[PDB]
């Protein structure tokens, strides 16, 4: 005789389904007629799986996107140079180490790396360490919007690195040419330091 | 591959007069290439030919307009 | 003295993106479509793939 | 409750702007800073 | 007799005002624009702010410590003033804990100050986690200070700096392994997201509904709440204690979905990198 | 049957409709 009637307002059942979907549960709102209760029992595997199954996908969906896929800012006055190439964290340490060594002039030079895959912790430390002096970009160098990101047409000079411990120096060095190629297709005129095996 | 082509020829059904096209990548490649060795740029006309493509206008002048 | 882009030459690429390799004297894009780049409308370089229509 | 008073429109002026008042003076005291501190930086290295 | 919208005001009118004058002037120069080897100044100013801030001599790493110190002192202040009613008064010439929270909140300025001249993009880093925290939170002391009146407000925004501490540690390079590097990350996420929500909740409920009349507002303590949202976002779940307010039900419907991803997907992490040694 | 070169169908279509008493 509809006697068992709860007086519940929509968004209180919204909240109420929030809770139980995620498997949270309080008790401060609940289903106590028959026909909530069977719902709740069907609505407990289906939404509980949903969510499970979907709430990670999401957060993963909506959080992944480019991290440095910005465009280098020249400054008037300052020059700054584009390495690209075999780009870790040793390579990039070394090239630090002995670029930036006091022993130079009060060079103000900055240095842009343009490499397709993204950092790892210590790469970005690395990177951290020499806030004002280094920049990194995320593209490929055959890519030519990448190598416009970086203001190649205005840099000094583009450096390339290569893996001398590669298995087979035969394709290492190919890649190397095609760097090579894509950079002066881009821009004849700039400079290129390149390492062959 | 041409070679490869030529398999389908014994095929009992594969019959030409039907409508039965083997168009071969390699043969008509290579044709192209050498009927660009008598005439250079024929074989982007030829290939454009083949291709639906709408009618585009540029407003600057430009050789991509023309 | 008689430079090399003066000698009738055709290259047959496989991948259509390296077409912008072949020439330096024009303004490469990679959405630009193989058919309105300037060394295959010039007839200096052919791919398959414009053979599938 | 002994705080609560009539608010005076100075006091609206001043509950509206000392937020951005006090940022705005943030960034000039930061600026007269470092301009005093490359300044002196320039001298102390032309000077040698 | 209730005074909230000041405070809440004079930092929002802050962020909007803040947002509006980047816009007109970006705005500005797109107008500016359709209708018409030594370096600079500025870039040497920016160099400066740059270097300090990344702890790159002596005063920038005395400044990063310095920041992690009075960030925490904030945090802990901000712990100790939540016993205290959401709206009270203050004397500003008898307690030490105020003037303390001053020069904290001074020098946060300043280095939002030095952080803003180092920017390279003025618009995002506007749009800065750090930037909303500081803009929620130093206009409200500063007008509470003249107002002889404090309100609880959004200082458990404070906590949100130490998801900052991190980087503080790379830029001292005492941070340097990956596996060392993760496991800061996620503890001070980790913490920062439950202690920030833990106020959020805390404020609401002992609030109340502004539309209600402050009629429902929940006699939580900031432990009390701090459990229920332990509680809540590992999905245990007990009754004893949730929120009843309408806000304070949003938030939770909120965090339900964000904190009990980041749990899950972040204890088991943390336990992982804290247990494995030689 | 003959072979045009032609931007759409619509314009060779006029190659069977073409009269010689229409335009004469
Ligand atoms: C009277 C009371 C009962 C009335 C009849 C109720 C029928 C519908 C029951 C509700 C559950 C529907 C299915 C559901 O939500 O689960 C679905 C099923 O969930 C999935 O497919 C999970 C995917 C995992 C990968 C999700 O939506
Ligand atoms: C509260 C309102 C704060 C608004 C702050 C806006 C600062 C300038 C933003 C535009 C910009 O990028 O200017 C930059 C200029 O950056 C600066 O150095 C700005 C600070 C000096 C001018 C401050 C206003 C007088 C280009
Ligand atoms: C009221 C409070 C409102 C708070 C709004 C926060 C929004 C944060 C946001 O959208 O920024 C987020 C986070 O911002 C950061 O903290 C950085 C996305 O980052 P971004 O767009 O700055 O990433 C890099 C820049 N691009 C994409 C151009 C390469
Ligand atoms: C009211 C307060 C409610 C709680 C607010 C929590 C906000 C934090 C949050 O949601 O964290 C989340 C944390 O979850 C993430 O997605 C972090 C990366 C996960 C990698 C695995 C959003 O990221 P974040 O703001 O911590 O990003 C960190 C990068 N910086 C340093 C630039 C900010
Ligand atoms: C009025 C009430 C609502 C007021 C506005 C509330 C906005 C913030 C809502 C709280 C959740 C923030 C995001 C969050 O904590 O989830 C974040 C998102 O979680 C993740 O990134 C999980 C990573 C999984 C791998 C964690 O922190
Ligand atoms: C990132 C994704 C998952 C966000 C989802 C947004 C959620 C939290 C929003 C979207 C639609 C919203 C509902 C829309 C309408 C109603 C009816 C109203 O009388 C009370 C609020 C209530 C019940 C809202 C609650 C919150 C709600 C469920
Ligand atoms: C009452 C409260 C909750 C309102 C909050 C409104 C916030 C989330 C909105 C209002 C105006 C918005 C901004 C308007 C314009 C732009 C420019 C765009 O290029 C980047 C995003 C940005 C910078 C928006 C960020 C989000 C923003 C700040
Ligand atoms: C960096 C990010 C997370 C900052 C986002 C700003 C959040 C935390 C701010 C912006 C608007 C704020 C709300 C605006 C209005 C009120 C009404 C008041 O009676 C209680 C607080 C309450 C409910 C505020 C709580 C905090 C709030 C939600
Ligand atoms: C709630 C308690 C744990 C808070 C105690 C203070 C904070 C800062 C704690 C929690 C996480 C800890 C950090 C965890 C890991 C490392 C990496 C190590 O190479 C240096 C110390 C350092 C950086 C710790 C410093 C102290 C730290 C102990
Ligand atoms: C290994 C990691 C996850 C340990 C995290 C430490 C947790 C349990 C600690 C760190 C900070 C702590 C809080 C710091 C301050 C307050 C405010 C005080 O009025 C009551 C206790 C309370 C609410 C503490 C509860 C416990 C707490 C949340
Ligand atoms: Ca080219
Ligand atoms: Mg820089």
């Amino acid at each position: 005789n509809f006697q068992n009637n709860q007086a519940l307002t929509y968004w209180e059942c919204v909240y109420l389904l929030m809770v139980t979907m995620s498997t949270v549960g309080y008790g401060d709102v609940y289903a106590k007629t028959t026909l909530g209760r069977l719902f709740m029992v069907f609505f407990i595997l289906g939404g509980l799986a949903m969510f499970a199954s979907y709430v990670p996908e999401i957060i993963e969906l909506i959080g992944n996107r480019k991290k440095y896929g910005g465009s280098y800012s020249a400054v008037s006055g300052r020059k700054h140079i584009v390495v690209c190439g075999h780009i870790t964290l040793e390579s990039v340490s070394n090239f630090l180490k002995d670029f930036l060594h006091k022993d130079r002039d009060d060079v103000n030079v900055e240095i842009v790396f343009l490499h397709n895959i993204s950092p790892n912790l210590e790469l970005e430390a690395l990177f951290k360490r020499h806030f004002t002096q280094v920049e990194f970009y995320q593209g490929s160098v055959l890519n030519p919007h990448d190598l416009a990101r970086v203001k190649i047409e205005s840099a000094d000079a583009c450096l390339i690195l290569a893996n001398k411990y590669c298995a087979d120096p035969d394709a290492e060095d190919a890649s190397n040419i095609m760097r090579v190629i894509s950079i002066k297709n881009y821009h004849p005129k700039i400079r290129i330091i390149t390492q062959m095996l | 591959q041409y070679h490869n082509k030529a398999h389908l020829l014994n095929i009992p059904s594969w019959n030409w007069k039907e409508g039965d096209d083997a168009i071969c990548l390699a043969e008509l490649k290579l044709g192209f290439i050498a009927q660009s060795c008598l005439a250079q740029g024929l074989s982007t006309m030829l290939a454009n030919l083949f291709s639906m493509r709408s009618f585009i206008k540029i407003e600057e002048d430009t050789w991509q307009k023309y | 003295i008689t430079t090399g882009v003066n000698i009738p030459i055709i290259t047959e690429l496989v991948n259509d993106t390296n077409v912008q390799f072949l020439d330096q004297d024009d303004d490469d894009d990679p959405d630009t479509e193989l058919y309105l780049t300037q060394p295959f409308a010039c007839g200096t370089a052919f791919a398959v793939s414009v053979l599938d229509s | 409750r002994h705080c609560a008073r009539p608010l005076s429109p100075r006091d609206l002026a001043m509950i509206y702007l000392l937020g951005p008042a006090s940022f705005l003076a943030s960034l000039v005291a930061c600026l007269a800073l470092g301009s005093a501190l490359t300044a002196c930086r320039a001298r102390r290295r032309r000077r040698q | 007799q209730r005074m909230w919208w000041a405070f809440l005001a004079s930092s929002m009118v802050t962020f909007f005002g803040g947002l509006f004058i980047i816009l007109l002037w970006r705005t500005l120069k797109y107008l500016w624009t359709v209708c018409c080897a030594e370096v600079g100044w500025m870039t040497s100013v920016k160099d400066w702010a740059g270097v300090m801030i990344s702890a790159q001599t002596l005063t920038g790493r005395v400044l990063v410590v310095l920041v992690f110190a009075l960030s925490i002192g904030a945090l802990v202040i901000y712990f100790i003033d939540s016993s205290n009613p959401i709206e009270s008064c203050q004397n500003f010439y008898k307690d030490f804990t105020l003037q303390i929270d001053m020069a904290f909140n001074v020098f946060f300025l300043l280095y939002f100050g030095l952080r803003f001249i180092a920017a390279n993009d003025k618009l995002w880093f506007w749009l800065e986690v750090n930037s909303v925290v500081d803009f929620f939170t130093v206009p409200p002391v500063f007008v509470s200070v003249y107002l002889n009146r404090s309100w609880l407000g959004l200082r458990f925004l404070r906590a949100l700096r130490l998801i900052q501490f991190s980087e503080i540690l790379q830029f001292l390079n005492i941070l340097k392994t990956s596996n060392s590097i993760k496991l800061v990350n996620l503890l001070s996420i980790f913490i920062s997201t439950w202690l920030t929500a833990a106020g959020f909740i805390h404020l609401v409920e002992n609030s109340g509904d502004p539309w209600e009349n402050f009629q429902n507002n929940q006699a939580l303590t900031y432990w009390e709440c701090v459990y229920l949202l332990m509680v809540t976002m590992s999905t245990v779940g007990y009754g004893d204690v949730y929120a009843k307010t309408t806000l304070g039900r949003l938030f939770m419907v909120f965090f339900i979905l964000g904190g009990l991803a980041m749990f899950a997907s972040y204890v088991p992490e943390i336990i992982e990198l804290i247990g494995n040694r030689k | 049957l003959g072979f045009f070169i032609a931007s759409d169908a619509k314009e060779v279509k006029r190659a069977f409709f073409y009269c010689k008493a229409c335009h004469d």
